[PDB]
């Protein structure tokens, strides 16, 4: 779908047109879940390595957390930019092809005859 | 920096440590044959490391604080019980036989570790290669079930294959009556119950399986009790051996690296001593397994990992 | 092997795969497959036993036959278009030849027989490499030529892969063969949505590689290759078996775990194309994989099998080496379902 | 021996060491406090205060409002001769039938 | 001490501890500064401010 | 819903960070506190639903179910801590964690505004439930029970997943409100017939429908007591709640698609009530009685009347409470004689008088004695069925007769007659067990004073 999109330069995680969108907030629920994933990784690291799972290596658990949040922020930016691109192309295509997307003639339920099915 | 690929890559080679006296010597013989004296003076005068014979608590000695643990948590077998009721229904005969073979595997790994890491030779009292003598002796006396020697053969075949045999196999030759008189001399009441048939079976296994089969991959040095007291003569014959048999001559740094990798990893050394072959003498039920494991975990310094046990005096858990 | 030589051979395997994924020219793609196979054969024979030698020989035979068929497909395509660029194939029989060659390289069902035997015959590290890294190059080629594949051929092979992976894995007590049959089923799941959405293929591949890495690293940590040997692991390191159970539940696609994401996304994308019978068949068939995963979980963590007396020795010892990124692989393979909309980053 | 297994242990009677056992814990103090927190938070709070909270919940379903509306409508319809309820729920002027 | 053999993890790896703390602080600082400049870039591209 | 969900999530850190001997105290105290908070969801509106956010909403159907779940958690904790007294601290914390995870999943399942989110949350309940059954069950039969429960549920659920994503692709939304307001009549075609079957069969096997029920005796019998409590009390109700939600897109196809299911449940309530008359396992008898009440719920949902839906809601609530009470009562005797055989321990009223009183109350509620809410639900469903067809009164009257017979038969065989001579270990009832029965029975009877709280949104 999006592979051969025009202007799509290779090996570029965020293109420069993404800087027009709002960056994700720092307390973004998805970013906080990223940090939680890092914290779980640190706890499981203590468990497998046979260390006290909660209080051993606070620097290591902390680094797990911050690296997970660091990757999550950029992942969120790229995801949001891809969805913005999707909506951008969809609206452009609906605009360029009005015949494929007609203006449906709206009618009220007072003139629309819906069939009644009794429950009995 | 534990010896790994990165250490071996830069400059860690073992041939540059190997020398003429960088040999592993195993002293052997029946019970009360006096291997202790021969081995200890051999090590002291040839400048090697002595390893006292691998007991029930050898593993307890090489881990933790080096003190023996309760028989319930380590061993779960007795030698006095074997000397009192060798044909008991507990399976204690083969449970003991497997535990001390595993201890011998651990000790052979530990001795090869010292040799390949420092270059110094070692001397051992018995080894994995002469552990089967007692198994066959017990079998002829009808202690172990035939099922229980097939399992022993399986474990020995899949574990001992990975290691290099001793350079020198020194054997002390004592007749059965003299061994019997020495057992009656030292006064151990459990040793006092050892029948002459058991000792004769042990000597026969030595003479007809052990000594001949070492003769094709190592140099075997036999002394009776008279020539075993002259350690000077024994080490003189040790120094006169060519040692051009076996796999030791055709060893290069590539194979020594793999051997050091296996030998330093104790969990890989003992891997196959716990194969899922369910024999009543050594199978542990799930309830007993779980309970005994929890009681082991409750030991001081045994719960988390060395250096992470605050209850034993370990600091900086939160920065490690 | 020499550590430098083993590192070089690993790097050559990855560089063959990268050559496959970065080339626009069919000859260079074929070169990448050749280089990957050449460097891969020695890592299979690292331990060198007759099982390892036979595994390497069967692997070589299948991969070389597939490579020759791929070259023939390239030559037929050039014969009719004069084109070397990897793009839609201009000839239908060349396309069929290429599809069969790529499926044989992947190990899809009609060409699946090599996967269980080779996985059993090699070590767990070799199997980890075999079932994770070796899927990248053929799948990337397939994603590049997806617009010209015959959907009937591809969907047939994918459905057969799911069925055979489910059935074959039902009979296994060997962990490596169980992994191989699970891999066959997951390859079928990947290749079913390939005609419709290659992004779904990439997503499923990433999730499967995460789970397979976690499971193989847990097996290496356990030193277990049979179901009974794994049944002793609770009495040594119960954390490993509980983590393995949650990973197996993820492999079964049970919500709310990460393994449910690829199935759910693929079913959605297929129903978007008026494909309803095939997704229902696929989801129903995956219950076999879940059945033998649950059998493994029963024997490993949810119940306690008899231990041995010699296990008390292992209690006093730690691991000499530690599996890299295993905690991350475990968390990623189980806990990432709330992050699903991030899949659009793969667009 | 068929395997090394512990014999099945006998069940412990909480009353034997603690005649005053409430059945929560082998330690008498935590057993007592378990009983206390269970009874307080269950009966004193969730049951009594919860039942009172549900009993005095503000108008549920707006039934009183519906009754007052119905009373006003009944008064207006009866005082003016209008039917108390029409069969047509919706006015037939905002309905356009097809034919 | 208590153990016969010296535990590999008997004392903190001070170089590794310092590296871990430093790389985490840098990651946080870099993330905060990137978000600040990203909000700024969004506001000026979109004419918000 | 976050003021309910987040405290429940906070049970896990609190459980894992508490002392080894404060585990049960802390979990019980704070789960009761969460149940107190869940009561505020019973303030409902006549017409609209409580639409908190885009992702969670509450109405008169789901609020009593949420209260039932939050109430069941502490009773679970009191029931478990006896048989898990010899367990390790970590394993007790894992059991509590499983129970908390189950409660959290159930809470989000009953409030999910979207159908696919409901699907994932309702499928997530399998994992802690399966773990509980297979890890902490007592017999070798727990493994086969776990397999049956898992694969029955999944064979039901996967076609539902396919149908849900198809509906989202064709309609554009799986949002409950949008689904209701944009409802299209379902035409008569094979496509729509199989869409109906896919939308219905998962909830059918969950309830369970007679003929698809063979997992339930295994699972409810082999599970530990807390597992049986949840399986009978809240997990069966997932099928009824989901069926009530999803039947709004299945009309008028439900008019004739329900005939095989109506026949199956109307006859299978008779069949399973008769099975109870001959069950030699007490826990199995209690498990088999759930099938009949759930068959009544199936009929009520399938005939699609306001009275039928009111009765089905009330019956689900009442059955949850009563079945959990009965399982606890059987478990108290099991913990004394270490057996589920019913004629093993007879004449228990002359040894445990107040426990015999608890047994009589539980039997009376299972009898649907008026004015209990069991009777209210059953009677409403019976009246709606009588309107549906008068001949339904034969089968439903037969069922209530047989239900009376087996309930009172269980009471008589366990409590009455002469005590067993060689059973000399029937210790006096602990305060904990009596409190468990009291906390089962008191809210059941209090609901009779305010029956509209459990009559659903059609009240
Ligand atoms: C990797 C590091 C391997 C290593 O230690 O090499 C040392 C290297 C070779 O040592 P050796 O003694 O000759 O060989 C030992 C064996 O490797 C056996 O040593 P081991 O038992 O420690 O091995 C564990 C095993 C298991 O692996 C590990 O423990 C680490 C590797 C897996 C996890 C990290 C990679 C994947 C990350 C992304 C995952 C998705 C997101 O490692 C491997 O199988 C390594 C294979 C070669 C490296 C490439 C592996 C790629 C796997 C993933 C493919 C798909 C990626 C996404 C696309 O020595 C050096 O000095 C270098
Ligand atoms: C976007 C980019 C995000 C990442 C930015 C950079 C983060 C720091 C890079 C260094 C690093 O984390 O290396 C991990 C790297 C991973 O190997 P490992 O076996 O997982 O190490 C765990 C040991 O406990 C390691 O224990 P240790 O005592 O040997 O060393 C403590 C360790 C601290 O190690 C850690 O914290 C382990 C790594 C945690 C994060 C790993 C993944 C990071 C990326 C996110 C992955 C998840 C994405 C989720 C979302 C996916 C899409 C939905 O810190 C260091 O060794 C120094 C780090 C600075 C150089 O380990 C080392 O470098 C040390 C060995
Ligand atoms: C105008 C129209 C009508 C409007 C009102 C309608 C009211 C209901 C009418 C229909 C009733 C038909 C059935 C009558 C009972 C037949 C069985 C019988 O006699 O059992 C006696 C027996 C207790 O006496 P027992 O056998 O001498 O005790 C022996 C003990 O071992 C040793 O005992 P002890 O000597 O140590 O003395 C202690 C004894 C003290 O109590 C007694 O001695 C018996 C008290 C009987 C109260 C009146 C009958 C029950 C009425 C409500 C049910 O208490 C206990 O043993 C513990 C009981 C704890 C729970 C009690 C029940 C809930 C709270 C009270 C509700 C009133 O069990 C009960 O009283 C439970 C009856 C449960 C009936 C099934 C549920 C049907 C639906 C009820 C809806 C109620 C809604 C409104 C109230 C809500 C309250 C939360
Ligand atoms: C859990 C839920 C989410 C699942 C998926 C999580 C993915 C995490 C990692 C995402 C990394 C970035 C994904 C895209 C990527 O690899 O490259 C983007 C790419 C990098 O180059 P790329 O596009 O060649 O990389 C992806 C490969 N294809 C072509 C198949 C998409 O970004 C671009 O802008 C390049 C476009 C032109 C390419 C020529
Ligand atoms: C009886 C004798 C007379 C009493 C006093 C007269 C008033 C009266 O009866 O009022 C009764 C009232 C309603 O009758 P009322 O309408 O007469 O109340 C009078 C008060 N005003 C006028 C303000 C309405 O109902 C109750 O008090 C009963 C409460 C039932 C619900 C209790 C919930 C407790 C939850 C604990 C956890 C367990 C949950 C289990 C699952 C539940 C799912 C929903
Ligand atoms: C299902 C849950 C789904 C959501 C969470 C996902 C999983 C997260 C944890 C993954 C597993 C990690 C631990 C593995 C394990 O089983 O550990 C066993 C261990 C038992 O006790 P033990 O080993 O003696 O403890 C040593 C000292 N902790 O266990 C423990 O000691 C503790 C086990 C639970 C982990 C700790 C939870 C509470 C920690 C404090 C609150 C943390 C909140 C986050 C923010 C932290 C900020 C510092
Ligand atoms: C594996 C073993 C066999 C499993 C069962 C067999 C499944 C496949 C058999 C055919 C099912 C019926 C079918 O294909 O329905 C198609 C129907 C219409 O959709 P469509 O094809 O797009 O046509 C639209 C109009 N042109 O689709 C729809 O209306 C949407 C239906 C989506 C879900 C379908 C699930 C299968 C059908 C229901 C099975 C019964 C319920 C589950 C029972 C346990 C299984
Ligand atoms: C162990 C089994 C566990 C459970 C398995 C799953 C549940 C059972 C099977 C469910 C699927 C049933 C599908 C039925 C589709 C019916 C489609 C149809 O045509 O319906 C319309 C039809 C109208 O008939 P008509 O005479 O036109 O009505 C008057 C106006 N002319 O009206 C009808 O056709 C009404 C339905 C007639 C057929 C069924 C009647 C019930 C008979 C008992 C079924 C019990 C289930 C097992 C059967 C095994 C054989
Ligand atoms: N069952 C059994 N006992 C063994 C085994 N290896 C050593 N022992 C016992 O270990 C004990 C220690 O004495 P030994 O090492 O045999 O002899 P010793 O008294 O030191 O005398 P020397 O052999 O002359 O040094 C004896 O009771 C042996 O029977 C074995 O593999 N099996
Ligand atoms: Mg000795």
């Amino acid at each position: 779908m999006m592979s051969g999109r025009p202007g799509r330069v290779p090996l570029q995680f965020l293109p420069n047109e993404a800087r027009s969108l709002p960056p994700p907030k720092l307390t973004d629920p998805r970013l906080v879940y990223m940090g939680f994933l890092g914290y779980c990784s640190g706890l499981i690291d203590n468990a497998i390595r046979r260390r006290p799972v909660v209080s051993a290596g606070l620097h290591r658990q902390l680094l797990y957390v911050t690296s997970f949040v660091f990757f999550g922020y950029y992942l969120l930016k790229r995801q949001d930019y891809m969805y913005a691109l999707r909506d951008h192309d969809m609206f452009a295509y609906v605009k360029s092809h009005p015949e494929d997307f007609p203006e449906k003639d709206k009618k009220t339920y007072g003139e629309i005859l819906e069939e009644f099915h009794p429950v009995r | 920096l534990q010896y790994g690929p990165l250490a071996f890559v830069l400059g860690e080679r073992t041939t540059r440590k190997l020398t003429e006296t960088s040999k592993v010597i195993t002293v052997d013989g029946n019970i009360c044959s006096g291997k202790g004296r021969l081995a200890r003076e051999i090590a002291e005068k040839l400048g090697l490391r002595h390893f006292p014979e691998a007991g029930i608590h050898y593993a307890d000695s090489t881990t933790g604080d080096g003190k023996p643990l309760d028989v319930q948590l380590s061993g779960n077998c007795s030698l006095e019980k074997f000397y009192d009721d060798p044909k008991s229904n507990d399976g204690n005969s083969y449970r003991l036989q497997s535990w001390l073979y595993a201890s011998r595997l651990l000790q052979y790994a530990d001795a090869l570790e010292h040799l390949l890491s420092t270059g110094q030779g070692v001397v051992l009292e018995r080894s994995i290669y002469s552990d089967f003598v007692f198994l066959e002796a017990m079998y002829r006396q009808g202690f172990i079930r035939k099922q229980c020697v097939e399992h022993y053969n399986e474990v020995k075949k899949v574990t001992a294959c990975e290691y290099l045999p001793p350079h020198v196999v020194v054997y002390v030759d004592v007749p059965v009556p003299e061994i019997q008189s020495r057992i009656q001399k030292k006064g151990n009441p459990h040793e006092m119950k050892i029948t002459a048939a058991y000792l004769q079976d042990i000597e026969n296994a030595y003479k007809k399986t052990f000594l001949p089969e070492m003769s094709e991959k190592c140099e075997v040095l036999q002394y009776s009790a008279r020539e075993a007291e002259d350690a000077e003569k024994v080490v003189e014959d040790i120094e006169y051996l060519k040692c051009d048999k076996g796999p030791w001559p055709d060893q290069d740094d590539r194979t020594f690296h793999r051997l050091r990798m296996l030998v330093q990893n104790k969990l890989e050394v003992l891997n196959y001593t716990t194969i899922p072959v369910y024999l009543p003498e050594i199978t542990i039920g799930a309830h007993q397994s779980d309970r005994v494991f929890q009681k082991f975990t409750e030991l001081p310094g045994r719960k988390y990992s060395p250096g992470y046990n605050e209850d034993v005096g370990d600091k900086w858990i939160w920065l490690k | 092997m020499n550590p430098i030589i083993y590192t070089t051979l690993i790097m050559t395997v990855m560089s063959g795969t990268m050559l496959v994924m970065i080339s626009s020219h069919w000859l260079l793609i074929w070169i990448g497959f050749e280089m990957n196979l050449l460097a891969m054969i020695p890592v299979l024979m690292k331990n060198f036993n007759p099982r390892a030698t036979e595994a390497a020989t069967k692997y070589f035979l299948t991969q070389a036959t597939a490579s020759m068929m791929l070259m023939m497909a390239i030559i037929i395509n050039l014969l009719y278009s004069g084109q070397w660029t990897i793009t839609k194939m201009f000839n239908p029989v060349a396309m069929t030849m290429m599809t069969m060659a790529l499926a044989m390289k992947l190990g899809l069902s009609p060409f699946h027989f090599w996967v269980p035997e080779v996985t059993q015959g090699i070590s767990l590290q070799a199997g980890l490499l075999l079932l994770t890294w070796q899927k990248l190059a053929p799948l990337s080629v397939l994603c590049q030529i997806s617009q010209s594949i015959n959907p009937n051929l591809m969907l047939t092979m994918a459905m057969l892969s799911i069925l055979i992976g489910g059935w074959g894995g039902l009979n296994q007590t060997q962990l490596r063969k169980i992994m191989a049959y699970s891999s066959i089923a997951h390859m079928g799941w990947m290749t079913a949505v390939l005609p419709y959405n290659t992004t779904m293929t990439i997503l499923n591949l990433l999730i499967y590689i995460t789970m397979t890495l976690a499971m193989f690293m847990l097996l290496i940590h356990s030193s277990a290759t049979t179901t009974l040997s794994l049944s002793h692991t609770w009495n040594k390191m119960p954390v490993i078996t509980s983590l393995m159970m949650v990973t197996l539940l993820s492999m079964g696609g049970l919500p709310p775990l990460s393994g449910f994401m690829p199935k759910w996304m693929i079913i959605q994308e297929m129903t978007k194309n008026e494909s309803i019978i095939m997704p229902t068949l696929m989801a129903m068939t995956a219950l076999l994989n879940l059945y033998f995963y649950m059998r493994l979980a029963y024997s490993s963590s949810l119940t306690m099998f008899p231990s041995t007396n010699n296990m008390k020795m292992k209690w006093q010892f730690e691991h000499t080496k530690q599996m890299k990124l295993l905690p991350t692989m475990i968390v990623l393979s189980t806990l990432v379902l709330p992050m699903t909309p991030a899949l659009s980053s793969l667009n | 021996i068929r395997l090394q297994e512990d014999p099945d242990p006998e069940d412990e009677n909480l009353y034997e060491k603690n005649p005053d056992s409430h059945g929560y814990d082998k330690d008498p103090i935590v057993d007592l406090w378990n009983m206390r927190v269970v009874f307080f938070f269950g009966f004193s709070i969730v049951l009594v205060l919860g039942s009172t909270f549900v009993a005095y919940l503000p108008d549920y379903r707006m039934q009183e409002w519906a009754r007052r509306e119905a009373e006003r409508l009944v008064k207006y319809r009866e005082a003016n001769g209008l039917p108390l309820m029409e069969s047509n729920c919706f006015d037939p002027n905002k309905i356009q039938l097809p034919e | 001490k208590f153990y016969i053999r010296e535990p590999p993890h008997g004392s903190p790896d001070w170089l590794k501890v310092g590296l871990t703390l430093g790389t985490s602080v840098f990651l946080w600082i870099y993330l905060i500064k990137q978000h600040k400049e990203d909000v700024l870039e969004y506001k000026r591209r979109n004419g918000l401010e | 819903m976050l003021k309910i969900i987040i405290p429940t999530t906070m049970l896990l850190p609190m459980t894992w960070m508490s002392k080894h001997n404060m585990i049960w105290i802390n979990a019980t105290v704070h789960s009761l506190l969460i149940s107190l908070i869940s009561l505020s969801l019973l303030n409902q509106l006549g017409e609209n639903s409580l639409n908190f956010s885009l992702t969670f909403f509450s109405d008169s159907l789901s609020a009593p179910l949420l209260v039932l779940t939050t109430w069941l958690l502490p009773l679970m904790l009191m029931a478990s801590q006896s048989h898990l007294s010899k367990e390790t601290t970590t394993r007790k914390k894992l059991y509590i964690t499983m129970l908390i995870l189950l409660q959290l999943f159930l809470i989000m399942t009953f409030t999910a505004t979207e159908l696919i989110l409901f699907y994932i949350l309702f499928e997530a309940t399998l994992v802690p439930t399966l773990i509980i059954i297979t890890r902490w069950g007592n017999q070798t039969e727990r493994l086969n029970a776990g397999l049956y429960f898992l694969f029955y549920t999944l064979a039901g659920s996967l076609p539902l997943l396919v149908a849900l994503v198809y509906i989202q692709n064709t309609t554009g939304s799986l949002n409950f409100l949008i689904i209701h307001y944009w409802s299209h009549p379902l035409s008569n075609s094979w496509s729509n017939i199989f869409m109906w079957l896919a939308c219905i069969m998962a909830f059918m096997v969950k309830m369970p429908l007679y003929g698809l029920h063979l997992w339930l005796p295994k699972a409810h019998v082999e599970a530990p007591i807390a597992g049986s409590m949840v399986l009978a009390a809240v997990l069966l109700k997932l099928g009824g709640y989901g069926m009530m939600r999803i039947t709004t897109i299945l009309n008028p196809l439900t008019n004739y698609m329900a005939y095989p299911f109506l026949m199956l449940s109307m006859w299978g309530m008779i069949m399973t009530s008769s099975i109870c008359l001959r069950q030699t396992d007490l826990k199995s008898l209690i498990a088999y009685s759930s099938v009949s009440h759930m068959a009544l719920v199936i009929v009520a949902i399938m005939i699609q009347t306001p009275w039928s839906f009111m009765g089905a809601t009330a019956l689900m609530i009442a059955h949850g409470l009563t079945s959990s009470m009965l399982f606890c009562l059987a478990n108290t005797n099991y913990e004394r004689v270490h057996s589920r055989t019913m004629i093993l321990a007879r004449g228990l009223q002359t040894l445990l008088p107040l426990m015999a009183t608890w047994w009589l109350m539980a039997s009376l509620t299972n009898l649907a004695l008026p004015p209990s809410i069991n009777l209210i639900g059953e009677l409403f469903i019976i009246t709606a069925s009588f309107s549906w067809s008068n001949i339904t009164i034969i089968l439903m009257g037969m069922n209530m007769m047989i239900t009376a017979l087996y309930s009172l038969y269980m009471l008589i065989t366990t409590q009455r007659g002469k005590y067993t001579h060689h059973i000399n270990n029937i210790k006096a009832s602990f305060t904990r067990e009596n409190a468990l029965m009291a906390l089962h029975i008191l809210p059941l009877l209090l609901l009779t004073l305010n029956p509209k709280m459990i009559l659903g949104p059609l009240y």
